[PDB]
């Protein structure tokens, strides 16, 4: 569910 | 290559007009010409080799977890068969990057900038192969992209701002592998709480151009924590 | 071809697989060896088909709009590389087409099959060829315009004869014909004409059908009232 | 632009 550079 | 007869100038041009037209595979494609050209990419021009290979693994990845959800939880061989052929097409493409990277790209020379963003790319598409290897080469590339992440980190806490966007957006990546590939939710944590806090003592120091960028990545940081805590 | 190992029931499946994973390109070249294997396709078949490559020229017809309106405020408004990259977009985007006609010739229309089948891929034939005109030039231009309603014209002689006027295939037909006389054939009359004989003898039926019925052809009518409310 | 079968 985590999120990385966008 | 079949950019070889292009002029550098040409191939930038429509890298950018690809890039309106939503064509990120031509994109990618026109990026790669430019930088087999031999000389050092502009900010602007990096943005554009990022952004396009971006979207086309980024397509890629969203597809086999598509068909690896399917596959996991339910049999014909044919769901594999099509993860698989998604699986080598991702895998040539981050290939193709991270021999970019290493033959003309990354280079002692140069800013902070450029050194730290070229070394983070090397650790974030060797964490895309990451999330479809098994075995000894999963272990192989993951001891790869922690190698380039930490000497990403080390040039940024040397020679960078705790502010500087490139700098969280590599320790917000860096978090990730520690979580999601290299089994280490203590490293993690520790790291994005470490990155939010140095970035939040700091942020009187902020310049305006970097005040979005640097906030967004600050919010990216803090809903991750939420989900491993 | 390259799907020449597979499966026919395989190649559907993958081709199903792809459209869950939105990738048009593989949907499209799981479903054209499907069709390679000689057998006719099912309405469902039919129209992962049709899915498939509508997707795939859909944005190329896109990217050649961006484009192409990029390349003509660099002409007449105010080097070669718009010219050279839209150029590249246009050659993709015709050997789609191209694709497509063949599997059309070669493998699906025949003499055969119901009215519904024979309309469908008739219809399809006059779209794909109205793809190419959008792009094309000179003589080329006026064989792919004249191959493009002879192609819908027949599909137009099936479909009043054998179904009844509120068929969506029918109306989509209609719809798409209508626009190839106002964009194509430079005919607004014959165009606007279509358009609202279509919509009204729709109409007339809407009252009979099953609620099923009734949304899927209501949902194309509107296409016909948006575009007659452009046209008038 | 028109409205073509969707």
């Amino acid at each position: 569910r985590h999120k990385s550079d966008s | 290559g079949a950019m070889g007869s292009m002029e550098r100038a040409s191939l930038i041009q429509k890298a950018k007009l690809a890039e309106q037209a939503e064509r990120y595979e031509d994109m990618a494609a026109f990026m790669k010409g430019a930088v087999e050209k031999g000389e050092e990419l502009s900010c602007e021009e990096r943005n554009l080799l990022s952004v396009a290979y971006k979207n086309v693994v980024g397509g890629q990845r969203a597809a086999w977890r598509v068909l690896s959800s399917i596959e996991q939880k339910s049999k014909g061989p044919e769901v594999r068969e099509y993860r698989e052929k998604v699986e080598t097409e991702l895998q040539g493409v981050c290939d193709t990057v991270l021999g970019l990277l290493d033959s003309h790209l990354i280079k002692e020379a140069g800013d902070a900038e450029s050194r730290v963003f070229y070394l983070k790319m090397k650790g974030d598409y060797y964490r895309y192969l990451a999330e479809v290897a098994t075995g000894d080469d999963k272990k192989r590339i993951i001891d790869s992209a922690r190698s380039a992440y930490q000497e990403a980190m080390d040039i940024s806490k040397k020679e960078m701002p705790p502010t500087n966007p490139i700098r969280l957006g590599l320790a917000l990546n860096f978090s990730v592998f520690h979580y999601e590939i290299a089994n280490s939710p203590e490293e993690a944590i520790s790291l994005a709480k470490t990155t939010f806090d140095e970035a939040m003592a700091d942020l009187h120091t902020l310049s305006e151009d970097s005040y979005k960028d640097s906030t967004l990545i600050m919010q990216l940081l803090r809903d991750n924590l939420t989900l491993w805590t």
